[PDB]
């Protein structure tokens, strides 16, 4: 019985951590996609030079 | 220049309060939520 | 645990609000320096006249 | 440099996620087998009581 | 025995991490029918035995 | 002396006990006073010029 | 609330032998998850369009 | 502005995974570079008018 | 003059489309790879059951 | 007029250089992940006995190889185009500078 | 008694490293940054004990 | 025995949704 208790402690902690990590991954990839595809053109950074 | 000194005090106070409260939230989360999880049977050794 | 939760909640609200005010305050300071050098140049040329 | 570094970080995080799921699956399987022997003990208890 | 071996190989080459050992342009791998049968057939074979 | 006095400032964030008098602050007020008298002497030279 | 629902499923996994039924409550929990996902999609879309007009 | 939005967005994060690495370091580098560019530009525009 | 500007337009448009194609293709590949991984996992589960 | 155009053309030429560099780095990035597919089928093709199985993994792995090859050929296609553009821009550059002189 | 001792040492190290961060940010005093400013008046305080 | 364990588990999972009562507040009056 005691071993059982240890087992489900393990699995609950594991899966909550997995949820956290999934959230973080989706966050970072979406936000940086959005921002990186914005970057101006080297010609405009020159500024019609 | 008088206005500038006033704003200087404002900025300093704000930043220090930021640091303090960040410490508070930090400590509370990773300490309490570490053991206090689901089902009050098994120790957090 | 119920009370512990709302404790954290109000802390988070405080975090967000204070960060916003900080941003706009530093913006205003950034503008006031420009005003300062404006007045200094004015002093110079009036002295020349 | 910004773009390259951020991509590296995302890669490492993916690796960690994969290992986590790997642990989870076999954890569940062993849980099931543990239960099965747990029942076996009850049967054996009766078998010895008779 | 054969099924346990199959599970072991599937595991150890699924969890087999990328960027570790499999650096090889294996090719000619678009063709293979060493597979001889169907999941329905394997289920019915196990059922026959039981 | 801008950098000097701001260098002095945030020393007054220190928590309860380790906040302490040190040779730093003594030397700091020394340098403050001496840079002040420096500036006024240079102003004197300006008037003479 | 997503985390709470996940934890509730986790505790529900603790049931025993013949007392593990497809209680329709669990179907409602699945639809809970999917509702959360749809809400998240709507939020992120609106944020994107705001950014473009900015 | 893009850099500021990135910094704030990455700041918003869940507790058990928030770190300090090259990513934030490089963001701060880019921001300081931006501000120095601004200051130098305005100085140059001044000599231009003179 | 006009030949210059025409060449400029050509170059810009093709560069833009190239970059967009590159991006979308990369995301497609890693989604479908994730799908494959999930499938293999469920197969392992079934094997353990038997 | 002419010197203005010449300056902006220099800008564009080194932009095109950056384009080709990103193209080749994308190729080198795609270079690895195919390692999974071929060696995946390598590990699975040998199996002790009858469990040799056509299943969800097999179809998807074939799709992996097929789509990856598609990607690779498209990318080298854009490599040819970017080289074409580079040389054309270069010849325009040479012309412009000579009549400027 | 043991627990009391550990608690005291914990408190001490916490405040000590807080001062440590304050003073490292301090020693990061090299010239030409924005936080430096004018707030003159810090030369009379019975502050630290 | 098994039935009692089931009941206790049900009450346990029931109680936690006081969390979902916002930060233990009213929001709307």
């Amino acid at each position: 019985e005691q071993a059982l208790r240890n087992l489900e402690d393990s699995r609950m902690s594991l899966e909550k951590d997995i949820a956290v990590k999934t959230n973080s991954l989706f966050i970072d990839r979406q936000k940086c996609m959005t921002h990186r595809n914005r970057y101006p053109s080297v010609l405009q950074l020159a500024g019609y030079q | 220049e008088d206005t500038l000194q006033s704003l200087a005090h404002t900025k300093a106070t704000l930043e220090h309060d930021l640091a303090v409260k960040a410490n508070t939230l930090y400590i509370d989360q990773e300490k309490c939520m570490s053991m206090r999880n689901s089902y009050p049977s098994t120790l957090r050794l | 645990n119920l009370a512990f939760t709302n404790r954290i909640a109000e802390t988070v609200d405080a975090k967000n609000k204070i960060h916003t005010h900080l941003t706009k305050t530093l913006q205003e300071i950034f503008q006031i320096e420009m005003t300062i050098e404006s007045i200094k140049k004015a002093i110079k040329e009036k002295s020349a006249f | 440099a910004v773009n390259s570094a951020f991509s590296s970080r995302c890669q490492e995080l993916d690796d960690s996620l994969q290992k986590l799921q790997y642990h989870l699956r076999k954890t569940l399987t062993e849980i099931t087998d543990q239960e099965h022997q747990i029942a076996a003990l009850k049967q054996a208890i009766k078998d010895k009581e008779a | 025995e054969d099924k346990s071996s199959a599970q072991y190989i599937d595991e150890n080459c699924f969890n087999l991490r990328s960027t570790s050992d499999s650096i090889s342009f294996f090719h000619g791998v678009e063709k293979f029918d060493g597979t001889v049968s169907i999941p329905e057939t394997w289920a019915k074979f196990s059922n026959d035995n039981i | 002396l801008k950098v000097a006095q701001t260098r002095l400032d945030e020393r007054t964030r220190r928590p309860n006990v380790e906040l302490c008098r040190d040779m730093a602050q003594l030397r700091l007020v020394n340098e403050v006073y001496e840079v002040d008298e420096t500036i006024q002497t240079l102003q004197q030279r300006l008037r003479d010029s | 609330p997503l985390d709470v629902a996940i934890e509730c499923l986790t505790l529900r996994e603790s049931r025993r032998d013949i007392d593990v039924v497809r209680d329709p409550v669990e179907e409602e929990l699945l639809k809970e998850v999917e509702v959360i996902e749809a809400t998240k999609k709507v939020l992120q879309e609106k944020i994107s369009q705001a950014f473009q007009h900015l | 502005s893009i850099a500021t939005d990135n910094l704030q967005c990455r700041e918003r994060r869940q507790h058990p995974d928030l770190v300090r690495d090259y990513v934030e370091v490089e963001l701060l580098k880019e921001t300081e570079l931006i501000r120095n560019i601004q200051e130098l530009l305005k100085r140059t525009i001044g000599q231009a008018v003179d | 003059i006009r030949n210059a500007e025409a060449s400029r337009l050509w170059a810009s448009r093709l560069t833009g489309d190239s970059l967009r194609i590159m991006q979308d293709k990369d995301q497609l590949i890693h989604q479908m790879q994730e799908g494959t991984s999930r499938n293999l996992g469920q197969r392992l589960s079934d094997l353990g059951f038997w | 007029k002419l010197q203005t155009q010449l300056a902006k053309i220099l800008q564009e030429i080194f932009q095109a250089e950056n384009t080709i560099m990103l193209l080749e780095r994308a190729i080198v990035a795609k270079e690895y992940p195919l390692k999974m597919a071929q060696t995946m089928l390598a590990c699975r093709t040998r199996r002790p006995n009858v469990e040799l199985c056509r299943d969800v993994p097999q179809f998807r792995l074939v799709n992996e190889v097929f789509t990856i090859d598609d990607t690779l050929q498209t990318l080298k296609l854009r490599l040819r185009e970017t080289q074409d553009t580079l040389q054309l821009l270069v010849m325009t550059k040479s012309r412009l500078e000579h009549e400027l002189a | 008694s043991d627990r009391s001792a550990q608690h005291e040492l914990e408190k001490d190290l916490s405040d000590k490293q807080a001062a440590l961060r304050i003073d490292d940010k301090c020693q990061h005093l090299r010239n030409t940054s924005e936080g430096v400013s004018y707030f003159r008046g810090v030369e009379r305080v019975d502050a630290t004990v | 025995a098994c039935k009692t364990n089931t009941l206790l588990l049900d009450t346990k999972c029931m109680d936690t949704r006081r969390k979902l009562t916002v930060p233990a507040e009213k929001f709307v009056p």
